[PDB]
């Protein structure tokens, strides 16, 4: 009753938290440089489309 | 059939070595039939005769 704010109320860039296994969900700041290999099956050749 | 007054266009052609070179082709025929093709010129090579 004397204390400070919570980190999920007074955190910067976009986060919330849990007593879980003490994540800080959905950081919403800079990015991520994602790269994929897609399954060759799931293309359609190009003379279809 | 008389194919002239035509038109060709590559679609996706593929750099290399596999038949991945596609082109369309606004054929404008005369009947309608059979019609064997070639590249006279070696640079291409064609799956379809």
């Amino acid at each position: 009753r004397d204390k400070g704010a919570p980190l999920n109320d007074v955190a910067p860039f976009g986060c919330s938290i849990a007593l879980e296994p003490l994540r800080a969900e959905n950081c919403a700041v800079g990015s991520i440089p994602i790269s994929i290999d897609i399954p060759d099956a799931a293309f359609t050749r190009i003379s279809e489309t | 059939p008389t194919v002239s007054d035509l038109e060709c266009k590559i679609t996706e052609c593929t750099y290399a070595s596999d038949f991945g070179g596609i082109a369309t082709v606004a054929y404008k025929s005369s009947k309608a039939g059979n019609c064997p093709i070639h590249s006279p010129s070696g640079v291409a090579v064609i799956k379809e005769n």
